[PDB]
């Protein structure tokens, strides 16, 4: 978090209240019919209401796609699930490329589920069984309730409990001045040790004591806990915690990622579906992002179409700056983005154009302000013209080092000198191609 | 309901004057892994 | 049901792998990842520096008497061989020098990342 | 024999649900509930020697110390006991 | 609140939309027009409801967005969940775990259902009073008595020792409806028919009640157990096949047990001890396949236990994966000549209207006349599916103005912000050198 | 940071296992301690008896066998793999252990992965 | 590189290096197309093959107890100490046995009249049958009778034993013994070749070096011969470009 | 009864068929013609038996059905089964398991075997009485000259206890490990008559790969019946080299060097070869028997063509054994000995028909014929095999060349024609 990655700038699209984009807002500059296309998607998203839809960003390289979809992200917010992904990650040694396809879809599927664990702390003072008067079948003593005392920092209270407990407290050995938890929604008593009030500095039990609980003996509070469905495909497909010989062999087993089956993933879908209705959760579809789409394969690509026209699945954004390419997996197949016509008819297509030179200047100075660093006006001009030839990325790379450079040099902002040796300690792909070709034969290959 | 049409106990290796140890440490291995790993496979009882 | 195999081979092939402990060396000394979750960093970055025997502790150790029994609590020369005796001192001679030898052996190594560590790092 | 009822019963409060357990001797109502007393809080040892809280316990003279000091004075005047009472 | 399931690409197709004769209509349960198409699929689907024939093969070919995968949806849709159906991609028999010829008949056998019906006697009753005495202290022989109430019995049950350690394990207490099945002694609790009582603490908030069950006590009720010929060669594989039913992880099942199972269920056919429910496997792209693939699905068609398979491609004259070798399709022609084609037409400007107006009833978008012309203009000159996806790009954009109903204005507004396959390639050979490789 | 205690093992009574107490000493110090069963049962599975130079955490209550002090007895012709002879403690009983190491994310993430992870930065099977 | 056509004595002229050089130096060979592992990558069998052409020479001094058990009494302070009486043909000797020894003497059922050996360094236990003057004790024991011992109960041997980094590597990549349960089932799992990590390749080096220091062990570099060097591929040789590199690796 | 061994291809080939002076016969063993490559044979089996030379590699080479893999099997059956013969095809070395090299050294290692001759003591007899009581125990046996009474240890005992023997049963127990087998029982096998212990010479010849696969790790032997070997470490073999060349030297046990034959050797790949080039090298290696019918063709890996599809590398460490075709005359030899082995008679025009047959489309044609012309012939209830018989298989079952004209001849109906 604290250190500065490459969108650490991008805090979400500067939209204005109508959807029409700033100039500059948000830490993104220019790319304003990108960003409204964007900030439509974003309202698609938020709707809930549609499954599978896809958008492809399509742009050549250094135009913002991956900056427009970290973007979206930041409107979405942290309860909105986002999975990023690159194209080359579906190929897994462990599990088919559908598979990891799949698991990244249900990733991108969040589940909210809220409520509320109500229970009784305290210092166990009084433990006194309540005897009727008639005794149930003439002999013996009969109890209807069983009373017990909590005791907390702030507090104590009694509480007329059913006479089963007994059983509870005498299996958890509950006596006099321990420390137990009663939940309501489970009628269990838990024993989680003896006060501390009791310990002398002689004994040498190490999870025996406790403090005496603070706060009231009733404690209730809300839990919110955001899973995704993958979260429980995976718990189910591979469960962790049972003390049968299954369990055992997971355990010494080494993990692998398994090939999820239809059956598990309905049977999760008919939960979520039983919790949602019961109000306990609430659905919170994400997206997940692509990036490197024109890596994935054919069989990937095909996949997609059942993928995308599932009513399950999240919206996808993918990302390609290829042109009229060929598709992996076919052998002379070429495509517009390297991704096949069936899946181009169903994305929706959001261009990024080219960078005039002040979206550059602007950019190279919004970079600058997130690394910390103070730029000179002749020295940005410099920059933005480096960044006129070469390329953008190229000129927002030469901030730290010639920030380093004017440190050493004892100056607290970059001045044109620094940027220029700066440039001539640093080449740049055009100009390292240039020497390449110039010396062929002296180089390998 | 499917069986094996045929079942045999595993292949046994035979030496007319083997190392006196190599038996009984595989009688204590095996008995200590069956005394730690048989009760654990009683649930699969009605599968086999 | 079906008998199963009984494979018959030669006695001199179970032992083609065995070698005689004095044929071969201890390699207990180069045993890294038998000291993960038995030895910690404390054991020997801090105490083994500072308490480690050594030769003189030992013997003063094995040549003083007996010491005298704890307290209770309170609520408040014919027959003399100096053959036999050389030979005896010689034998304990070499026995605390043994003594001494293992224990330095045995505590030689140190963790590659200690049970502290693994501690910390393992989450629940 | 000597059992243990377990009884739930629908009795009007238009009806509701009741447990109660029954103990066919006071034997087994004593075991299962003995009643037992809130326990008492420990004495703070204090070290007679420094006056510190006490966070050891010698266990020849069961003389609680807080300092390898302590220790030592108290030990002094033990051996100073068996010496003079023999 | 939203369903894990929302509006799809077919969230509209409800089935084919078919009379008796199997007839279609213009427009009914979200398909439009693809007439022989869908009375063709009618035709299918009534030889997959008699389930007689095993092993047909159906290929549903035409160009892309013309229906071929609404038709197959709205023939599962036909179906319903009591036939199993078996949706899927072409490329999910490229396994690590298997090989090609075990996916394909693992997803074979996932399309037939064995189906088991016994009855059985149970008792269903509101629980009005339970003892259970237990000795004190050592091992011995707990006793009991169960009362059971329903609106014109009751009953008291005296209680052996596992029926006394089954309703202690439930919990069972006054007032539940409980189910016993007296041959497992299984306990089932559907609800309590009353409160319990207000004196307890830590008891929590007390649910809705349960009316008490009626009639006799001990009826006699019907159980219907359904799995399929793959869920049985797992279970049978191993002992740990029943957690490969979830974790997939099943390896290659050997042939031995795929033919003992073949004959068990054979055998409880003829005893009517189980029903047969073949069902269908659909392979959407069965252009991905390769000819090891194909050779194989051309053999176990002619299996009795073969589903219907339906595959849907949009490949004309194509070399088949793994050769050199174009046919059609991309489908060599000695599985060609095993299957009926059935081919989709493309849509004409009142059919694209109609698709138009029944996504926009499914998205619950509002849009006028004008709009549906120039989206329907759009559709044709683009795409079908590019029109549906400004359906409710449009419906967002007009939401964000504060309006009601779709303008041309949305609809123009959309097509300014997102683009087709050919104006992108239009935009992208205008800057042919900035992308990367061409 | 963590603390301990640390001495040599003087007695081990355990009374019939309900209760017993342990008695540890210094080269400066010697205390008597009351255990409880978790800990009667540590004691017992780690085999601890007397003359053994022992650390136990007071947090997690998880004792570490050092060695054991040499006595005049203990004069062995024969010694297992990881007995080792150590002087007795010297200070305080109660000590503070401070550990500070360097490990890597990928170290952690090894750690983490399954249930002996610490035995893939091994032998590389991750 | 040894360049030529077929049959011009490359490998010959290998094969004579190695015997110049002798047995004490280690000369590893290789043929290119054995790096096509199917359980490891290539570079892993290259690295293995690398540390497997170093060598190491350590001189340590062995003591083994061995003899007929006639007294085994365990004194009780839980077990002090065990005393034990070994006989030889050249006499009997008494002998305190750490407690732990203890354990392992009754998981290899040591009773009176059995011939074993204790390791004095280890205290491992062998049972290496009944002593033959037994073997008329019973008419029919399935029993492994075994002479007496010929030469003293206390044995002393000085060895200088050769082994290589990759046998430090392989001891350490798996855990050895262990009475838990997942230590147990870990025997039962077939025995695969794994990437050691550098971690551990840089730990057992600060470990040799540790020792070369205190002059236990030398250091002997050794010779890895590769033929068929052209059945290697691109990666291979582009690691070897690195490889070669290292302070560490042989020639 | 019909047994597992049914009629094979090459099931009446006995041996080469020579004389003291390797000049083989004209029909002998089975064998008939080809006197270079059965001289040639001759001359590698006395090599291989020798022992002495190791590594040393033959190719057979010649086109099809010309007896090379019917000179492989009469070497293996001049050898008896003391001497290792392993038979493995080029296309067995690609496993899943391990890899190519892996592959080729267990074939390499399962071909020299390790003789060690140890004494054991048999106790063979019928049960008497049995009395196990709380331990102690007593044992009768009997034999039809003796009879005794044991007194029983603790391990025999729980043995005995084990495997449940009661009076009557036949046992053989091996004294040192208390191994009983039950044999039967006897009032079923009749009693053995001698005496009741004896002490017994068995002989074990245990491959390098047997000894490397049960001291790879423990229960490792099982890995021999299913294999789940895994590629067994380099240190684990050389460890066992050292150890078998100190039995050699201390005399307890000996090597007995065998032969590997790898048929159709064009399927191994340019990684093998290289394999093959130096694991011949070696001083444990066996002699190596190839057979291959391939012209100058592309070695598999690569895009080079090779005389054999075999590297000239390896050519230069091989003897070649040419194969000839057969003549006439020939070709009716091994017709009638396959008529012989088939229990099939024939007249003399009816073989006259065939041999034309066999030199018109194939060998390989017309022995199959054989069966086929006598099922037609019992068919029609006849006892000798017509010519009639032959003309009608041959309509029923046609060769390649008439295959190939038909297809030709409706190339359009059939699939995927270049
Ligand atoms: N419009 C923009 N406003 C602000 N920063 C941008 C803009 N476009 C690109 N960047 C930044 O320039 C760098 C180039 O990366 P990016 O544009 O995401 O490449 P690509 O689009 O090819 O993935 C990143 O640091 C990105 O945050
Ligand atoms: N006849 C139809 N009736 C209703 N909806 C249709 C029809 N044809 C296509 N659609 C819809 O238009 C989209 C494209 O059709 P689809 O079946 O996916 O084409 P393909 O033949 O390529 O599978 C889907 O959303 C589908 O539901
Ligand atoms: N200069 C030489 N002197 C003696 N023997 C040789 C010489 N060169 C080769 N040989 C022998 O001839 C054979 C071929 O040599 P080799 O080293 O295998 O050639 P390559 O260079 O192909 O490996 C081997 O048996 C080798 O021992
Ligand atoms: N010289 C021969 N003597 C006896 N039988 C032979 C002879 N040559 C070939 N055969 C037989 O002819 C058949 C063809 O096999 P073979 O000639 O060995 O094939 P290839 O040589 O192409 O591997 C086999 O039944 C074989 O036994
Ligand atoms: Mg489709
Ligand atoms: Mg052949």
């Amino acid at each position: 978090t604290q250190r500065i990655a490459s969108h650490s700038h991008v805090k979400g699209l500067g939209l204005d209240e109508s959807g029409l984009a700033k100039q500059a807002a948000s830490g993104l500059v220019g790319q304003e019919n990108a960003r409204e296309a964007c900030g439509v998607i974003v309202e698609l998203i938020k709707s809930k209401k549609m499954a599978g839809r896809a958008v492809l960003l399509a742009g050549p390289p250094g135009t913002g796609k991956t900056a427009l979809a970290l973007a979206i992200a930041q409107e979405l917010g942290s309860k909105v699930p986002f999975c990023p992904m690159v194209g080359s990650e579906v190929y897994s040694t462990e599990i088919k490329k559908t598979e990891v396809l799949m698991e990244n879809f249900r990733r991108a599927i969040g589940l909210r589920i809220k409520e509320t664990k109500e229970v009784y702390e305290g210092e166990v003072t009084e433990l006194t069984p309540c005897e009727t008067e008639n005794p149930m079948g003439g002999y013996g003593k009969t109890i209807s309730h069983v009373i017990i005392g909590l005791k907390t920092a702030k507090g104590t209270k009694q509480l007329k409990l059913d006479p089963s407990i007994f059983e509870s407290l005498q299996k958890e050995r509950v006596e006099a001045g321990d420390v137990i938890y009663i939940e309501a929604n489970s009628g269990a008593v838990k024993r989680q040790g003896r006060c501390d009030t009791y310990a002398t500095e002689f004994d040498l039990e190490a999870e025996e004591y406790v403090p005496l609980p603070k706060g009231d003996v009733h404690k209730k509070k809300e839990i919110i806990q955001d899973v995704t469905l993958h979260d429980l495909d995976v718990a189910n497909a591979r469960p962790q915690g049972g003390q049968d010989i299954l369990s055992m062999m997971g355990q010494l087993m080494k993990p692998k990622k398994t090939e999820i089956t239809d059956k598990l993933r309905g049977e999760i879908n008919k939960v979520v579906n039983k919790y949602i209705d019961q109000g306990i959760a609430e659905l919170v579809p994400g997206v997940l992002f692509v990036d490197e789409v024109h890596m994935l394969d054919i069989e990937c690509f095909t996949y997609l179409h059942r993928a995308l026209e599932s009513s399950i699945a999240p919206i996808v954004i993918f990302a390609s700056n290829r042109g009229n390419c060929v598709i992996r997996g076919t052998e002379d197949i070429t495509s517009p983005h390297g991704i096949p016509l069936d899946l181009l008819d169903r994305v929706m297509i959001i261009r990024t154009m080219l960078y005039t030179p002040q979206e550059m200047k602007q950019i190279i100075k919004i970079r600058a302000q997130t690394e910390g660093i103070n730029i000179s006006e002749e020295a940005l001009n410099h920059l933005g013209e480096i960044g006129t030839k070469t390329t953008l990325r190229y000129s927002v790379q030469l901030l730290t080092p010639a920030n380093l450079l004017a440190k050493i040099n004892g100056k607290d902002s970059i001045e044109k000198e620094h940027v220029e040796e700066i440039s001539e300690l640093f080449y740049d792909a055009k100009s390292s191609a240039k020497i390449l070709a110039d010396q062929q034969d002296k180089y390998m290959k | 309901f499917v069986m094996p049409p045929v079942e045999a106990p595993p292949p046994s290796l035979h030496a007319c004057h083997p190392p006196p140890w190599l038996a009984p440490r595989q009688a204590a291995f095996q008995e200590q892994l069956a005394s730690e790993l048989w009760p654990r496979a009683r649930p699969l009882h009605r599968i086999v | 049901i079906t008998p199963g195999i009984c494979f018959s081979t030669a006695s001199l092939v179970l032992r083609a792998t065995d070698v005689h402990p004095l044929q071969r060396i201890d390699m207990g000394r180069f045993d890294l990842i038998g000291l993960e979750g038995r030895v910690s960093r404390y054991e020997a970055d801090t105490f083994l520096p500072r308490h480690r025997l050594s030769r003189r502790v030992l013997l003063e150790v094995a040549t003083a008497p007996d010491p005298p029994p704890r307290p209770k609590p309170v609520k408040m020369s014919p027959f003399y061989l100096d053959s036999l005796e050389e030979k005896r001192k010689r034998q304990r001679s070499e026995r605390l020098e043994r003594i001494f030898q293992l224990s330095e052996a045995h505590g030689a190594l140190a963790p590659v990342y200690g049970t502290e560590v693994l501690d910390f790092c393992t989450l629940p | 024999g000597p059992i243990i009822t377990y009884h739930s019963v629908t009795v009007p409060l238009a009806r509701c649900s009741r447990t109660f357990i029954t103990f066919s001797d006071d034997a087994t109502f004593e075991e299962w509930f003995p009643q037992g007393r809130p326990p008492k809080v420990p004495v703070r040892e204090v070290c007679p020697v420094t006056h510190r809280p006490a966070l050891y316990r010698d266990p020849v003279t069961d003389i609680p110390y807080a300092t390898a000091r302590a220790f030592k004075i108290i030990r002094e005047a033990y051996k100073k006991y068996i010496t003079a009472h023999g | 609140v939203t369903r894990i399931e929302r509006i799809g690409a077919h969230s509209h197709i409800r089935g084919l939309g078919l009379d008796d004769a199997l007839e279609p209509r213009q427009a009914s349960q979200g398909m439009v027009g693809q007439l022989a198409a869908r009375r063709a699929a009618g035709v299918v689907l009534e030889m997959i409801r008699e389930g007689k024939i095993a092993g047909r093969a159906v290929l549903i070919a035409g160009q892309p967005g013309t229906g071929k995968t609404a038709i197959a949806m709205g023939m599962a849709q036909a179906l319903g969940p009591d036939t199993p159906f078996t949706a899927i991609a072409g490329s999910e028999i490229f396994s690590l775990e298997m090989s090609k010829t075990e996916a394909l008949t693992q997803a074979f056998r996932r399309s037939i259902g064995v189906r088991i019906k016994e009855e059985t006697e149970i008792i269903e009753g509101e629980v009005v009073e339970i003892q259970i005495d237990r000795p004190a202290t050592g091992t011995g022989s707990k006793v009991g008595k169960l009362t059971l109430k329903t609106t014109e019995m009751e009953t008291i049950y005296d209680l052996g020792t596992k029926m006394i350690e089954s309703l202690t394990k439930d919990k069972v207490q006054a007032g539940d409806v409980i189910t016993i099945d007296k041959a497992t002694g299984k306990i089932s609790k559907l609800g309590r028919s009353f409160t319990r009582a207000r004196d307890y603490d830590a008891m929590g908030s007390q649910t809705k009640f349960v009316q008490c069950p009626d009639g006799e006590l001990q009826k006699r009720k019907e159980v219907v157990h359904t799995v399929s010929l793959h869920e049985i060669d797992v279970i049978n594989s191993r002992t740990q096949g029943f957690l490969a039913l979830f974790s997939g992880d099943t390896g290659e099942i050997k042939s031995e047990v795929r033919e003992q199972i073949n004959a068990k269920v054979a055998e409880w056919r003829e005893e009517g001890k189980a029903e047969i429910i073949p069902g269908v496997l659909f392979i959407d792209e069965v252009h991905m396949l390769d000819i090891e693939s194909f050779s194989f699905l051309n053999r176990a068609l002619e299996s009795d236990m073969a589903p219907v398979l339906i595959m849907a491609t949009n490949r004309g004259i194509t070399r088949i994966r793994g050769t050199s070798y174009q046919s059609p399709h991309g489908i060599p022609i000695d599985l060609l000549d095993r299957l009926l084609i059935v081919s989709t037409t493309p849509y004409s400007e009142k059919d694209t209207k109609q698709i138009l107006r029944i996504r926009c009833e499914e998205e619950d978008v509002e849009m006028s006349e004008d709009a549906y012309t120039v989206l329907t203009r759009i559709g044709l000159e683009t795409s079908l599916r590019y029109a549906i996806q400004l359906i409710t790009a449009a419906s967002l954009v007009c939401r964000k103005r504060k309006g009601t109903e779709v303008q041309v204005d949305d609809i123009k507004r959309v097509y300014s912000l997102f683009l087709d396959e050919s104006r992108s390639t239009q935009y992208m050979k205008e800057y042919q050198d900035a992308f990367l490789f061409n």
